[PDB]
DNA sequence: CTATGAGTCAGCAATT
DNA sequence: AATTGCTGACTCATAG
């Protein structure tokens, strides 16, 4: 009787514990897809700024 | 360990004087210990994604961290022709 | 005490 | 069919 409330404690133990590694694992591929994101955006922005700074650096220059 | 890693066919060739109750109960213990085996290599394969997603994680905020400087740059150079544009139209 | 590691079986789907 | 591989859940031992 403490051999079987032992077990409902420990059943309902490994049921949070594999949920919780499950969650784990979730948010770190939702971390990384983040990250891919921002990397992206960055490399976009980049592009951008040379381009931005190059059309600047000429329209000065030829005149 | 030979209990596991013969084939069905090599194993009988040794289950040959074996009753049926013994053979039976043979045959689950190979069962048995070739699940130790699958839920072995199933955790670890686990394992192993965590880490590879842990090690893609701490490169990805390198990898943006130099982004992010490479953006702050540019962004001043473009600012600092914006500055001498907009002081010639004054 | 609960969280976890690891062995076991339940049960499904693929293979032989 | 029987066997295999996998993964979810339950259990015991023990880490935390």
């Amino acid at each position: 009787e403490k051999r079987r409330i032992r077990r409902e404690r420990n059943k309902m133990a490994a049921a949070k514990c594999r949920n919780r590694r499950r969650e784990l694992t979730d948010t770190l591929q939702a971390e990384t897809d983040q990250l891919e994101d921002e990397k992206s955006a960055l490399q976009t922005e980049i592009a951008n700024l040379l381009k931005e700074k190059e059309k600047l650096e000429f329209i000065l220059a030829a005149h | 360990d030979q209990l596991v890693s013969m084939s069905v066919r090599e194993l009988n060739r040794h289950l040959r004087g074996f009753t049926k109750d013994e053979v039976i109960r043979l045959k689950q213990k190979r069962r048995t210990l070739k699940n130790r085996g699958y839920a072995q290599s199933c955790r670890y394969k686990r394992v192993q994604q965590k880490h590879h997603l842990e090690n893609e994680k701490t490169q990805l905020i390198q990898q943006v961290e130099q982004l992010k400087q490479e953006v702050s740059r540019l962004a001043r150079e473009r600012d600092a022709y914006k500055v001498k544009s907009e002081k010639l139209a004054n």
